[PDB]
């Protein structure tokens, strides 16, 4: 579970400048 | 029914078992109007309506309205035709039976009733 | 009007000439066509 | 690299052997799938509304068609015939599928992202196939490409070890596992497990997977398809009857399925690339290059796919639009030819794919036929029992 936080929480990191 | 040199010809039979037939036939050699196919059931109501019409008025260069009579009954009138001392083997028009003696009676007066069917007739 | 019958398989001749085979013969001497 | 240096001449027999157009060069280790994106000119990134409607209105009019000619002909059609319109209708959907996995990388219409999304979710609905869910996996794909126990959400293939602790596991090769493993990874039907992919997003239907700040993104995403196999799925049967289920709506489906399965089961598997886990031996722009494969179409499924086969000039750029893919690839291998590998469509290379490479061995690092390591794993059983009599 929780198999798709971390990837989800940098692509907004990344995708939201 | 499309033929030779612009005809075509209408069709009515006491047995839907006949268009069924026809139609049948039809799906020997065409598919699609054999699934654009629907039966209807009419009197001879408004048939005999439009025989009392104008026909090119729909458009008519050959559309003869024609009925098709079972080969039962057809065959049970030749043989009473020729039970009575002329045999032939044609016959005109659709057969109608009827009885001497034979009308229904209503509470005011006595009307004669037609049968298509000999069986009934009987 | 009229139309004669013959009862043999029956033919039949309008005044094309249909054949009623004991199924049909459609004879002509193709029912594609509709009203208008 | 698998079969990397050593003369020409024996990986061309190989690359005739294997139908392969070419096999690659050496790949030295240290680099970035996004460097060679310096090489295309600065016009390959360019916009134009004529070429975009062109690839979503062409196979539009394939399908189109595909359907008006069935729909002329309901079901007095003959086999052949149906087969003829499913498949038009399957290659139709499969580039309209194309350009919605274009927007949902978000370089398709970078100008209108909301319309884009949209697009991107209506296109993929007919499919059963949900936006969000499908971009997670291709990014989690392009991150771990061609690494082992990593990408799931791309062609993992079967290894040796494991095949051996489930034949233990199962106590004979005579269970449902193995049998169906069997059955699945050596009849054609393999050229449809795209359809098993299909089934593993909905990932349990399950909100504990995902960020709770997308959760109504990700609901939203399980909502379109959803109501369409509830909305349109009933019209259809209501006024189809089963037949008439069978025909307009799951061959077009089974041929789609089959287009994506293959695409994506011949661009990225072959014997001549090896599978390493990271750690042992793994690198980013090595097993994204040297372990590639790029396939060739005629061009009139190539303007109907609309370049579907083109994975790499987007793996180097994945801001590349979709017009432009063909020409991008025009300039790769004017720098990076000797590496690049290339093949085309035979039905030799689909039936190596079938009967010869089935499963990967990380021994000699390659693809063997599974009758063969199958007797031989039995024969490596009967080796530890020899070692276990006494
Ligand atoms: C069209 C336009 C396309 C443009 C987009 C191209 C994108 C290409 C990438 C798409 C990614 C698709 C990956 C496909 C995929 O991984 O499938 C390949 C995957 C296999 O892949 C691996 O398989 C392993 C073994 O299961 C594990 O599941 C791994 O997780 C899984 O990744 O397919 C399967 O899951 C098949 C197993 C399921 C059993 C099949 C049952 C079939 C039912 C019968 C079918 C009906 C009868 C016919
Ligand atoms: C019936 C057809 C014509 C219309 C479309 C139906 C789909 C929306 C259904 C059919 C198969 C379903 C899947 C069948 C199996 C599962 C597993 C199930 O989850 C689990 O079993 C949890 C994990 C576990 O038990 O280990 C529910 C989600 C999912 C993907 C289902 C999601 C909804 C799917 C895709």
């Amino acid at each position: 579970f929780g198999t798709y936080y971390f990837l989800q929480k940098l692509l907004s990191k990344y995708l939201d400048v | 029914v499309a033929g030779e040199n612009n005809t075509q010809l209408g069709f009515f039979f006491f047995r839907k078992e006949d268009a069924e037939a026809l139609i049948e036939k039809i799906r020997e050699e065409n598919p699609r109007l054999a699934r654009d196919s629907k039966i209807l059931r009419v009197p001879m109501d408004n048939v005999y309506e439009v025989f009392t019409t104008p026909r090119e008025q729909t458009g008519l260069q050959g559309i003869h309205f024609r009925f098709m009579p079972d080969m039962k009954q057809v065959a049970h009138a030749l043989q009473l035709y020729k039970d009575a001392g002329v045999p032939t083997r044609q016959f005109i028009g659709v057969p109608v039976f009827q009885a001497e003696g034979l009308t229904v009676t209503t509470r005011d007066m006595q009307y004669v009733p037609l049968f298509l069917c000999k069986e009934d007739l009987d | 009007x009229x139309x004669x019958y013959x009862x043999x398989x029956x033919x039949x001749x309008x005044x094309x000439x249909x054949x009623x085979x004991x199924x049909v013969h459609v004879f002509r001497k193709x029912x594609x066509x509709x009203x208008x | 690299t698998s079969l990397d240096g050593l003369p020409e001449t024996q990986k061309y027999v190989y690359a005739d052997e294997w139908g392969f157009s070419r096999v690659g060069a050496d790949f030295p280790p240290g680099s970035h799938p996004s460097l060679f994106s310096q090489l295309l000119p600065q016009a390959l990134f360019a916009f134009d509304a004529r070429a975009a409607v062109a690839a979503v209105a062409v196979p539009l009019a394939a399908m189109a068609a595909g359907y008006g000619w069935l729909w002329y002909m309901h079901s007095i059609a003959p086999v052949w015939q149906q087969a003829l319109c499913a498949a038009l209708i399957g290659t139709g959907y499969a580039g309209l599928f194309k350009v919605a996995h274009e927007c949902a990388m978000m370089r398709f219409i970078p100008q209108m992202p909301g319309l884009q999304a949209a697009l991107g979710t209506l296109l993929m609905a007919p499919a059963l196939y949900s936006l969000p869910s499908w971009r997670l996996h291709h990014l989690h794909h392009l991150l771990h490409t061609n690494m082992l126990w990593q990408d799931v959400w791309g062609w993992h293939p079967l290894t040796k070890v494991e095949l051996a602790d489930e034949m233990v596991r199962s106590g004979g090769s005579g269970g449902a596992a193995m049998a169906a493993a069997r059955l699945v990874l050596t009849t054609p039907i393999k050229l449809f497990a795209s359809v098993g992919h299909w089934l593993r997003s909905w990932d349990g239907l399950d909100l504990r997977h995902f960020h709770p700040a997308s959760y109504v993104e990700v609901l939203s995403g399980w909502a379109a398809p959803l109501a369409f196999a509830g909305l349109v799925l009933p019209a259809v049967v209501s006024a189809g009857g089963l037949s008439g289920f069978v025909s307009c709506y799951l061959a077009p489906w089974l041929v789609f399925h089959f287009w994506l399965s293959v695409l994506s089961l011949t661009a990225h598997t072959a014997p001549h690339i090896p599978w390493r886990a990271e750690g042992d031996g793994w690198d980013a722009g090595r097993a994204a290059v040297a372990g590639t494969v790029t396939l060739r179409l005629p061009r009139p499924l190539e303007v109907l796919l609309n370049n579907a086969n083109y994975m790499l000039p987007q793996a180097v750029a994945p801001g590349l639009p979709m017009w432009s893919a063909p020409a991008a690839y025009a300039v790769l291998a004017a720098r990076l030819g000797p590496y690049l590998t290339e093949a085309s469509m035979s039905l030799k290379l689909l039936t190596n794919h079938v009967t010869r490479w089935q499963i990967y061995d990380e021994e000699a690092h390659t693809y063997r036929p599974m009758e063969e390591v199958v007797d031989e794993i039995e024969a490596d059983l009967q080796q530890l029992a020899a070692a276990a009599q006494q």
